[PDB]
């Protein structure tokens, strides 16, 4: 029975209890005598952990006076350890002697271990504890403190805890429960304290730097003082607890400071703040909100204010608007370390930049970039492209596209009526830069098209070259264009032409008629310009004029000293006051000459000062100056915005994208019924707006008038038990 | 030797379809006035085809709904303007 065996195991246990010199014939002798005790003797199993109680309890009773006796703190740690050492490792031996009742009553499940870990805590570590625990909470503070401490102290205690709940069931019971509750109790506390007293008299950058550390320097505490064994998990909790109770406590003014930082650009600030409050659960999504705040503000600041300033600078509305686009771009790529809910932040602010809303502007300022102005001048064929490279951003988020391009095609149209472009190339890139934008393909096709178009017209233009030989042939050159795209409207203000042109122009009809069956010219004198050599007393000078400044010119061919009445031109020209007055006026008024092409009467400050009575002769003192110097010859420009796109071809193109608008809503939504044969309002007007979300924003006003129309003409019908359905009809 | 004599001139016109701005084709009303549908049940303006033609837009769309292309030649219809 138990006591025939104890008496022999006793002994031995004690040694294991001791970690004494437990012999290879001890372990036996113990081993054989365990296995006889539970065996022999029903309650052997239960005596044998009695006795064991009291073996260890002497042992432990021993530890804690080793232990106790120390009231100095650390060297308590210190004795704490090494006794936990000695008890540990006799934890892990000890069932091996014992197999036979751990088995009985799995040396892991260690029944005698659970009762030594328990006496344990009954003697010392659910107590001395109280200072086991200040101990090395001391200690840890020491460590935050700067008192680095030998880490051992407090790792030795962290050990005990987790070690006395190393129970399966729940392996950190101990060491979370009181250990990470003492650990952050110690935490929280000393920077609760210490997080203030540095930003006290701090800047909030410094402290967050300090913060930082310091969670860096739990983080390594975290894998000393706490336990790193397995996952842990609430280990986690703890450094969020630690931002919680010190930065996410701070982040109240941290975030004040992120708009700072936003509005100087201090991208490493701020980088430092997106880091530590991406770590605080409520710092980085504010600071989403901030960036996106600044970016619409830029818009409606930065941006409105430049294209007040702006009228036509091109350059200053592309770039402001980019300039804006990458500021911003690069505070997020750095400062918000190029996280996509900053980029969305950033996307969706700046789309309102853009749309803070006249594409058409933009429109007129690509026209600049592209075109030969004094704008584009300056800059380099690769310059032009680039700031239209960089455009496309912008156009990508406009959301009105068609109107930027109804004005860009516009001007194209002219720039190639005229030949203005910067360069061909550029026009080329232009395009092909519109496809990059992602642009519908009708505008940006059409734009090809008068490429394409140009093309077909000097083929012919050159027929003529060759064949006239009114005028040496060659001199002319004819541009026969695809009325239906190029006459942007029916504005063809007919003018009669010099001899020289009028007896010409009967064989460009001929010929274009003996090649172009079916067709008919439209000549758009308009848009018709030349040069002509300008005989004065002073000499020969080439103008470049208007077709109407020839033919106003033509009237003094012969009789450059007799007055000719502005009435009496309007008659040899055939021409409306309105565009007669404009070409008079540069004729008699155009910028930057000293000389101008015609003399008269009374003068004119704008084409609206001329009278029927106003009387034109030809400048014979006229010259090209050089030096304030009469030149012999020379040439000089008397088009200038002659032929230049006003309030009305302006608005003209506006009233054509609406209707373009309603054109394409009405088509789409007869595709969208021939698709689905029967959808509510909500159905077909969100399909409305995404399939035509590539060119404008559809409004339900328009819809609903195409959707009437539609019904009048029945190609849909109402629902007959909801107005708001449709269904497809015919 | 003329005071202003002609050294260059860059002639700019277009060209449409001959026959006589007469009438829509599809209906029949001059093309600058309205047509069939408006002038009975009083916008009735203008489209143009990549091919050159010009009819009420009113009227080409009807017949659009038919068969996709130009009533009087017979390629595949393109608007390629509205504007008046
Ligand atoms: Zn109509
Ligand atoms: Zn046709
Ligand atoms: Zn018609």
């Amino acid at each position: 029975q138990f006591e025939d065996k104890w008496d022999f195991m006793r002994p031995i246990v004690l040694k294991l209890l001791r970690q004494e010199s437990v012999t290879k014939q001890q372990w036996f002798d113990l081993f054989s005598d365990v296995h006889a005790v539970c065996l022999w003797d029903d309650k052997g199993p239960a005596k044998i952990h009695q006795a064991l109680k009291e073996d260890i309890l002497e042992f432990i009773k021993q530890a804690q006076a080793r232990v106790l006796s120390h009231q100095d703190d650390t060297a308590l740690l210190k004795a704490y350890i090494v006794e936990w050492r000695k008890f540990f490792t006799q934890c892990d031996i000890l069932p091996k002697p014992f197999c036979q009742l751990e088995i009985t009553l799995n040396v892991e499940d260690s029944i005698v271990r659970k009762l030594m870990l328990d006496t344990w805590n009954e003697s010392i570590f659910s107590n001395i504890k109280n200072r086991l625990q200040d101990s090395a909470m001391k200690l840890v503070h020491a460590e935050r403190l700067g008192e680095a401490f030998d880490s051992q102290l407090v790792i030795g205690v962290r050990e005990s805890y987790v070690n006395l709940c190393s129970n399966p069931e729940d392996k950190l019971q101990i060491y979370r429960d009181n250990f990470e509750k003492a650990y952050l109790d110690s935490t929280e506390r000393f920077y609760r304290t210490q997080a203030p007293s540095y930003l006290q008299q701090n800047g909030v950058q410094n402290y967050m730097k300090y913060a930082d550390a310091k969670l860096k320097e739990e983080e390594k505490r975290a894998l000393r003082y706490l336990e790193t064994r397995r996952e842990c998990n609430s280990v986690e909790a703890l450094m969020e607890c630690c931002v919680n109770a010190l930065v996410t406590s701070f982040k109240e003014t941290i975030l004040a400071e992120c708009q700072g930082m936003i509005k100087r650009n201090e991208t490493e600030k701020l980088h430092l703040m997106f880091s530590l409050m991406d770590k605080v659960p409520n710092g980085i999504e504010p600071m989403l909100k901030d960036l996106e705040e600044h970016i619409i503000s830029a818009g409606l600041a930065d941006m409105v204010a430049a294209a007040e300033t702006i009228t036509t600078d091109s350059e200053k509305y592309v770039e402001q608007l980019l300039t804006l686009f990458n500021r911003f771009s690069k505070l997020v790529k750095e400062a918000f370390q190029d996280d996509p809910r900053f980029l969305t932040a950033r996307d969706k602010a700046y789309k309102a930049v853009v749309n803070d809303k006249c594409p058409e502007l933009l429109a007129n300022y690509c026209d600049m970039l592209l075109r030969k102005t004094p704008l584009s001048k300056k800059l380099t064929s690769e310059e032009i492209e680039a700031k239209l490279k960089e455009v496309l951003l912008v156009l990508k988020y406009v959301q009105n596209k068609d109107v930027f391009m109804r004005y860009h095609k516009a001007h194209l149209t002219r720039r190639l009526i005229l030949d203005i472009s910067a360069d061909s190339e550029i026009e080329e890139n232009m395009v092909e830069w519109l496809r990059e934008v992602g642009m519908p393909a009708d505008y940006v096709n059409k734009l090809a098209r008068m490429f394409q178009d140009i093309k077909v017209s000097e083929d012919l233009n050159q027929a003529f070259k060759e064949m006239h030989k009114a005028l040496p042939a060659d001199s002319v050159n004819i541009k026969i264009l695809n009325a239906g795209a190029w006459s942007r409207s029916s504005e063809k203000v007919f003018v009669s032409l010099p001899t020289e042109l009028e007896d010409l122009i009967p064989e460009v009809e001929e010929f274009y008629k003996k090649n172009h069956s079916g067709r008919k010219l439209h000549w758009h004198h308009l848009m018709s310009n030349g040069i002509i050599t300008f005989k004065n007393e002073v000499g020969q000078y080439d103008l470049e004029v208007t077709t109407f400044q020839l033919a106003v010119l033509f009237a003094w061919n012969q009789r450059p000293r007799e007055k000719i009445s502005f009435e009496n031109l309007k008659l040899a020209t055939e021409l409306p006051d309105a565009e007669l007055r404009r070409t008079l006026w540069s004729l008699v008024a155009f910028p930057k000459l000293k000389r101008q092409v015609l003399l008269y009467e009374p003068q004119v400050n704008s084409p609206k000062d001329f009278t029927e009575g106003t009387l034109f002769s030809v400048n014979q003192e006229f010259s090209l100056i050089k030096n304030a110097k009469v030149q012999k010859r020379g040439k000089i420009n008397l088009i200038g915005r002659l032929q230049l796109t006003t309030e009305r071809m302006r608005e003209e193109e506006n009233e054509g994208i609406v209707q373009l608008r309603i054109l394409r809503t009405q088509e789409a939504i007869i595709q969208i019924m021939k698709m689905r044969k029967k959808i509510s309002n909500a159905q077909l007007q969100t399909e409305l707006v995404e399939i035509l979300k590539n060119m404008f924003l559809p409004q339900k006003k328009m819809i609903k008038e195409q959707i009437e129309w539609l019904i009048e003409h029945k190609y849909i019908r109402r629902d007959e038990s909801d107005i708001n359905t449709f269904i497809y009809m015919a | 030797d003329k005071m202003f004599s002609l050294k260059k001139w860059n002639a700019v016109a277009m060209w449409s379809w001959d026959v006589e701005c007469d009438t829509c084709a599809i209906c029949r009303v001059q093309v600058m006035d309205a047509c069939l549908r408006c002038q009975a049940e009083n916008d009735c303006v203008v489209v143009w085809g990549e091919c050159n033609h010009s009819f009420h837009n009113c009227c080409m769309s009807l017949w659009v709904k038919q068969n996709n292309r130009c009533p009087l030649c017979q390629q595949d219809w393109v608007v390629q303007r509205i504007g008046k």
